[PDB]
């Protein structure tokens, strides 16, 4: 088949509807529990929260099965979790053959490409009243493997689609589903360090930014308005979003360019209206609270991985 | 032409062109790579190893890097090495019976064409873990870094695939066809013709030796959101018994994959493949640290000796040095340059960092006919004001020493600190993980906030103090093992900022014999003044003035490389005995000291060994007491109260 | 290749068997016994020989045995072969065994590869456990599935499954069979599980363990907990536990090339592992009548065997005193109603850290021939007492070799006394006030018996002992434990610097490599002697 002469993956975005509005939809932001069965498949845009995904792995979609005597190769497919090997010669020559000298495979001719999955949990404010939210499975190839981690907020886009599963086999009626959906296309609202390049626009707006001046007050008054005055520790705050300075050692140290800060002071006063700033507006962010799960939830944890056997 | 299917490898032209190189070597990176007498860089091995009657042989990337006719050969040992070795193997015989040529010898010649030949790059192009393995770039040779975990017992393989018919008193033979058998169900038609008769026995054929190994990764960059991850390989025989828990390592290897059955009952399989690492060499040693103690593992050397492989086990010097060495031990300025030379990025703290270096070199380890054993480890305690390098000399600790792991607080426990037990996540049976305290035994054992740890966690030194064994009773396991690991960790006050007039030996939070058997601590009180503050003000700021301290460099110091191999000689090769003059200077110093048991008295004597080991004396000496009490009492700061 | 050789060691083997007679005369020349030998066996008709590896590799410059020893199971029967002809030669319902013992060489069970296949190696190790008995398949008839045919013959070692032959051919399918069970012979079986020894092991190390299997007459002579000498040959076994591992993995198919038009490919999975065999085991680990009746006859020997006792250690006679009537028993036999005894006795001491009290341990562990030192918090009583298997490979369970099961006619020298647990204490409780214990799990019920006789190690509260409150309120440990004991110690200092300077003069002295500081009257061997004399001798 023609799919071993491929040098090239695809992988898709759809549009953004402001475009869509001009001339004039399909695929807005949608949950975890309005899929409403219909849309198996249809184009999609959903977003929430990854909280897990498994490391990237390799995995078949064309097999390189070569004869011995024959000389001849064979191109077993498969799409399904599974197959069954072929192993008797049914090779072109060995048709016309009283003896059918066996064939075996490559680890490189075959072909190959990635497998990875994740799953989404749902944003609070699109959450009905008093409802648990509920879980979701995604399966990505290829490509875009690396741009997921988790505790991001996400608009995964693409398809939701079917696999074979139906139930457990005494809870049944027939024709049941397991599912997932497949990936394409990455956006978050929130860009990470790491994204950074200039343009012949971004500087424009460094620059105009700059230009006004009072910059570090201005940014020390801009940091979480709703709560009053404090100049002093809003811009703490924004200084310890700076972090510092790595430097090196060289001799086999190094030291952090890194903060920590804290705002003793008795209660009346504001002083949640802080962190909930900072966690909305900084990335990488974290809240937790006092007791409850701190025994290990702020520690490492231990867990067999769904898709694959391990320890992660 | 001649040319491979799929493939742009030429055998004979790659013999040429490795013969060309071969006979053209001359510290060429010297000159290409850098600015830095000699002559054939290479030929020396291959002149050298035959008398020795051995099968193998190490090799660089970069020799081939600068060598002009070697830059298309690096990227196809690259991608095709177990071709490109297939090759070479027998490129190397051709070189070495075409260097032969020159020399009438001995009648040495029934072996070598009798022999195989097999090579080992090592140093070759940084990988950045596991991560970047997407599919592309499966199967060729990978360099890596990082630490052990677990390691199995040995995989056996048919190798030669015996078969004894059932008739005709006759065997047959087969062998193993890219990693199958195919029984012949004839019975050899001649003779007898039964076209399924034939039988199977194990005890006839031939076995391979494979093992697999599960392994820490250490990177040198991770991404945002980053954690560890555990990998397992496949090594084959004659590497066996070489890497093992308790050592760092970097690696080379090939990455792979495969698939797995479903079952142990049919063949249907997963689309997913389970990667893995198949093992091309091993470096168990580096620069930027010592190594093991060589009387620990006599064992294994003999044992690697019995077995002809000789893959490294310690790092070797030269004569040239040892003389630098002599020299520069001959100085007096020794005492005081090794502590200026341990943390050019600090202050003083020279009593500190020269109990630092003391505790590096350990000190003796003697045994008796069967009943005694005396181990050179003397376990440490700090204590004082925060807001001082404690930590950061205990992070450079850990990281110069090559055996040792970090604990903090009371996030630990006696389960996972003596020996406890799991279940492996592919085999699903059970299997064993070793613990933190058995990892470091020889070298280094670091905690943070000793005092608030758990009396469970706490309760176990009492015994690793004294015998460097702990013993393990639970399930399925019973057996008293050793932990010759040393102790160096941090303590904290009672309370905060100190309370200067009480006694010290009260104002913990920390009972007493906890604290007395401790062989030595120190003390960071904060005494504040100038002329200790200002030129350390300037001391920390000027390392900032520049990208990286190198022009601390100033005011005499050495560098890490020649003071870590003097180290390591030192470590490995003197043993000084106990002297007469130093009893009458130790005993009333320990004596009068008592005026807080008589573990201090082991401490002065395993902290002047050291002293004594230190200016490479086979012998101690009565002077050494003498520092030695006196830094002792420096250290508690006998003069206040 | 060896139908040539094989029966050609056969005739040099018994010719050097029978050339070879009973010599030794007047312990001159040593001429190998096996002839009389197997004379003596033949007289009991236990057919279960022994053979020294020496006087093998004299004869013929050894090179018979350096070839032989690494392809033995090519051979081997041939080699019972000429054994049953020089029978048949020189003496008048037979099955044999046989074994090499005082092998030269030993391997631990790391220094074993893939080329000892098939070889004589003789290993030492350890025990953890042993199994049931279960009688062997030695031979075994079957019958015709269409007559009563019967074939007395048997495929023995593996492959266990299907003869062909049949008497009277003519028959539809001769392929397969039916069987019997009578017209059989068989022979005993014992599995154990066998283990590292302390004394050899590497860093970063568990005791790596494997499995090794026995047969025949030379049964019984395993053992739970005690280090071994075994010597056998490199027997293996499948498995499939080896799944989920890397790289590619043999396979087995029958060949259909050359005949043709004849899972249908009929193909096997092949994975195993390095099990071992032995032929024979042994237990690693006169004028002593005059040594010992010189002994006996002083009268401060008391005194000497009290000091001789912890030349390591310095001082604190009760100690010594204590350890070496701790040993000694008392009779448990002295009642009437059957009701009894705990007959030995039982101790602990108290002392300060900076103190020598685990000097003791180390020493009398190093010393005991049965002990254990163990943890004293690290544990689950799971692991002092036996947990066992549910019903697993297939037969049935097997109680575990239990650690405090242990010290059977001896002792458990335990340390870290005040950490143990809530349960352990209890189960020490209830090992202490009977002699006896009772366990039970998934509805499995047990039942033991010991006199195990503890010494172990107090830590006080904060350490410190205040000296004028009592015992209890600072031992922390409730008082039925508290009680059953003979005697408490305790173990103080204080400052005294005429006797603190000899003893740190002692301490220093020890560091000089193997001084003669602890010149005793004498040693742990004729120590261990007299305690196997003086254990039984009943006041
Ligand atoms: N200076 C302020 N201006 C406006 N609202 C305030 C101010 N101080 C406190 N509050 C209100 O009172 C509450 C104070 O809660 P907060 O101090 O943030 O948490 P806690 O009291 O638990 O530490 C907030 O909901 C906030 O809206
Ligand atoms: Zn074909
Ligand atoms: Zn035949
Ligand atoms: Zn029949």
């Amino acid at each position: 088949p023609p799919n071993l002469t491929r040098r090239y993956f695809l992988y898709f975005k759809p549009l953004s509807q402001n475009c869509a509005r001009r001339y004039r939809i399909s695929s807005k932001p949608l949950s975890v529990r309005q899929i409403k069965g219909d849309f198996l498949g249809q184009l999609i845009t959903v977003r929430g929260i990854i909280t897990r995904v498994s490391d990237v792995k390799p995995a078949v979609e064309v097999i390189a099965y070569t004869c011995d005597q024959c000389g001849y190769e064979v191109f077993q497919e498969v799409n399904s979790r599974t197959f069954t090997p072929l192993s008797e010669c049914t090779s072109e020559e060995c048709s016309q053959n009283q003896t059918k000298g066996q064939l075996f495979m490559s680890t490189r001719a075959s072909k190959f490409s990635a497998f990875q999955e994740c799953k989404i949990q749902e944003l609070s404010q699109q959450v009905p009243v008093g409802h648990i939210p509920r879980s979701l499975n995604i399966h990505v190839n290829g490509t875009l493997v690396r741009s997921l981690s988790p505790g991001d907020i996400v608009d995964v886009t693409g398809i939701f689609l079917p696999a074979p599963y139906t139930g457990f086999k005494a809870l049944k009626a027939g024709l049941l589903t397991e599912t997932y959906l497949e990936a394409q296309f990455v956006r978050q609202h929130k860009k990470k360090f790491a994204s950074f390049s200039l343009t012949s626009d971004v500087e424009e707006r460094v620059m105009e930014l700059i230009t006004s001046g009072d910059v570090y007050n201005r940014l020390a008054k801009s940091i979480a308005p709703e709560i009053y005055g404090n100049l002093d520790v809003k811009k703490a705050l924004l200084l310890l979003l700076v972090g510092g300075v790595d430097k090196r050692v060289g001799d086999g140290m190094k030291i952090r360019g890194d903060i920590n800060v804290c705002l003793m002071g008795d209660p009346g006063v504001a002083k949640s209206q802080l962190l909930k700033a900072i966690c909305k507006i900084s990335p990488r962010g974290v809240y937790t609270t006092g007791k409850g799960s701190s025994g290990v939830g702020l520690t490492a944890a231990v867990m067999k991985d769904p898709v694959t056997d391990e320890m992660i | 032409l001649r040319i491979i299917w799929g493939t742009n490898v030429s055998i004979q032209e790659c013999t040429t062109n490795f013969r060309n190189f071969l006979m053209s070597f001359k510290y060429k990176f010297r000159k290409i790579l850098d600015e830095r007498d000699e002559e054939l860089y290479y030929i020396k091995q291959l002149n050298e190893m035959r008398e020795l009657g051995t099968s193998n042989l190490n090799l660089d990337a970069r020799n081939l890097l600068a060598y002009k006719q070697t830059e298309d050969l690096y990227h196809q040992l690259l991608n095709y090495p177990q071709e490109v070795i297939s090759i070479m193997d027998q490129t190397i015989k051709d070189c070495m019976v075409s260097l032969i040529v020159d020399n009438n010898l001995d009648y040495d010649l029934d072996e070598i064409e009798t022999k195989f030949y097999k090579v080992r790059p090592y140093n070759v192009g940084s990988c950045k873990g596991m991560r970047e393995l997407n599919p592309n770039d499966i199967d060729k040779l990978i360099n890596l870094k990082g630490l052990v975990l677990r390691s199995t017992p040995v995989i056996p393989d048919m190798k030669v695939a015996f078969f004894k018919c059932n008739v005709c008193d006759h065997t047959m033979a087969v062998e193993i066809d890219r990693g199958v058998i195919q029984e012949p169900a004839r019975c050899e038609r001649i003779d007898c013709n039964e076209p399924n008769s034939m039988s199977l026995i194990h005890n006839r054929c031939s076995f391979a030796d494979k093992q697999v190994i599960k392994l820490q990764e250490t990177p040198d960059f991770v991404p945002d959101g980053q954690t560890p991850h555990s990998i397992s390989l496949c090594v084959y025989d004659e590497l066996v018994d070489s890497c093992r828990a308790g050592d760092r390592i970097e690696v080379t290897g090939t990455f792979r994959s495969i698939p797995i059955r479903a079952n142990s009952r049919q063949r249907v399989l997963k689309s997913l493949y389970k990667t893995y690492v198949d093992v091309v060499h091993v470096k168990k040693v580096s620069d930027k640290r010592l190594d093991v103690d060589t009387s620990t593992i006599e064992q294994e050397l003999m044992q690697n000796k019995v077995d002809h492989n000789e893959v490294e086990e310690v790092r070797q010097i030269t004569d040239q040095d040892l003389a630098k060495i002599r020299e520069v031990a001959a100085r007096e300025d020794l005492y005081s340059l090794l502590a200026r030379s341990i943390a050019p990025s600090i202050y003083e703290l020279e009593d500190v960092k020269k109990g630092i270096l003391l505790q590096l070199f350990g000190g003796t380890n003697k045994t008796f006919t069967k009943g005694g054993r005396y181990r050179g480890d003397i376990n440490i305690l700090l204590c004082g004001d925060p807001s001082t390098s404690k930590s950061q000399i205990l992070q450079y600790v850990h990281k110069i020493t090559p055996r040792g792991v970090y604990t903090s607080g009371k996030g630990s426990s006696a389960v996972g600190l003596t020996a406890y037990i799991t279940r492996d996540v592919d085999t699903k049976q059970l299997v064993l993980e070793s613990g933190a305290l058995v990892l470091s035994d020889g070298g280094v054992c670091c905690i943070d906030e000793f005092d608030k740890m758990s009396d469970s966690t706490r309760s176990v030194l009492h015994e690793v103090m004294e015998q460097q064994t702990i013993s393990i009773a639970k399930a399925g396991i019973i057996t008293t093992l050793n932990a010759r690991s040393s102790i160096l960790a941090s303590a904290n006050p009672i309370g905060s900022r100190y309370n200067p007039n009480l006694p010290v030996t009260e104002n913990i939070d920390l009972p007493p014999p906890l604290l007395s058997r401790f062989d030595l601590v120190y003390l960071v009180l904060d005494k504040v003044d100038e002329k200790n503050d200002r030129e350390l003000a300037k001391h920390l700021t000027n390392l900032y003035l520049e990208d990286k301290p190198e022009h601390i460099s100033q005011d005499d110091v050495l560098p890490v490389e020649f003071l870590t191999m003097y180290i390591s000689y030192a470590k490995e090769h003197i043993h000084p005995i106990i002297t007469e003059a130093a009893k009458t200077e130790l005993v009333r110093a320990y004596v009068g000291m008592r005026k807080a048991t008589t573990r201090q008295l082991e401490s002065m004597i395993r902290l002047a060994e050291a002293h004594a080991k230190m200016k490479l004396k086979n012998v101690v000496e009565l002077e050494d007491v003498q520092e030695a009490v006196r830094l002792i009492r420096s250290a508690i700061k006998d003069y206040a109260t | 290749v060896d139908d040539v050789t094989g029966e050609k060691v056969r005739e040099a083997f018994e010719q050097f068997l029978e050339d070879f007679s009973v010599q030794s005369t007047d312990t001159g020349e040593v001429e190998k016994v096996y002839r009389a030998q197997i004379e003596f066996m033949k007289i009991y008709d236990l057919n279960t020989i022994y053979i020294d590896y020496q006087h093998l590799s004299m004869r013929e410059n050894g090179a018979l045995a350096m070839a032989i020893s690494e392809q033995y199971y090519r051979f081997l029967p041939f080699l019972q072969k000429g054994l049953r002809r020089v029978v048949r030669k020189y003496a008048p319902e037979r099955v044999f065994q046989i074994s090499f013992f005082n092998l030269p060489t030993v391997h631990r069970i790391r220094d074993i590869r893939s080329e000892k296949i098939g070889s004589l190696l003789s290993i030492s190790g350890t025990v953890t456990r042993t199994s049931e008995v279960r009688p062997e398949l030695y031979k075994a008839s079957f019958t015709c599935d269409m007559c009563r045919a019967i074939v007395d013959n048997v495929e023995q070692s593996f492959k266990y499954t299907e003869p062909t032959f049949c008497p009277n051919p003519s028959c539809e399918n001769r392929a397969f069979w039916t069987l019997n069970v009578t017209r059989s012979r068989f022979l005993d079986w014992q599995k154990v599980r066998i283990q590292e020894n302390a004394n050899e092991i590497p860093t970063g190390s568990m005791p790596r363990t494997l499995d090794v299997i026995l047969r025949g007459d030379s049964v019984e002579r395993a053992k739970p907990g005690d280090r071994c000498k075994f010597t056998g040959v490199e027997i293996v076994v499948p498995d499939v536990t080896q799944l989920g591992l890397p790289g590619v993995k043999p396979s087995s198919t029958l060949d259909t090339r050359g005949i043709s038009k004849t899972r249908s490919l009929g193909v096997r999975d092949l994975t195993y592992k390095i099990s071992f065999l032995a032929c024979h085991v042994i237990s690693i680990g006169s004028d002593e009548i005059n040594e010992l009746k010189e002994m006996v006859k002083d009268e401060h020997i008391y005194d000497k065997l009290v000091r001789s006792i912890a030349p390591a250690v310095f001082g604190h006679e009760a100690v010594k005193k204590g350890i070496l009537l701790q040993m000694l028993g008392g009779v448990h036999k002295s009642t009437v109603e059957g009701i009894k005894l705990r007959g030995d006795i039982n101790i602990c001491v108290v002392g300060d850290p900076s103190t020598s009290k685990s000097q003791f341990l180390k020493y009398v562990v190093g010393f005991a021939p049965r002990s254990v030192y163990t943890s004293g918090k690290a544990s689950s009583a799971a692991g002092l007492t036996a947990a066992v298997v549910r019903d697993e490979e297939g037969g049935d369970y097997t109680i575990e070799a239990g650690a405090l099961m242990l010290a059977d006619n001896g002792i458990c020298c335990i340390d870290e006394f005040d950490k143990m647990d809530i349960s352990d204490q209890v189960a020490i409780h209830e090992a202490m006030e009977q002699q006896t214990i009772s366990i039970a799990k998934a509805g499995i019920h047990a039942t033991l018996n010991a006199r195990t006789s503890i010494l172990a190690a107090a830590n006080p509260v904060g350490g410190r002992y205040n000296r004028k409150l009592s015992l209890r309120g600072n031992l922390n440990m409730t008082a039925p434990i508290m009680s059953r004991f003979d005697l408490f110690f305790v173990i103080l200092d204080d400052c005294n610097e005429k006797i603190d300077t000899e003893l740190a003069s002692h301490i220093v002295d020890l560091h000089m490599k193997r001084d003669e500081a602890i010149e005793p009257p004498f040693s742990a061997e004729q120590l261990r002697r007299y305690i196997k004399y003086a254990r039984t001798f009943k006041p």
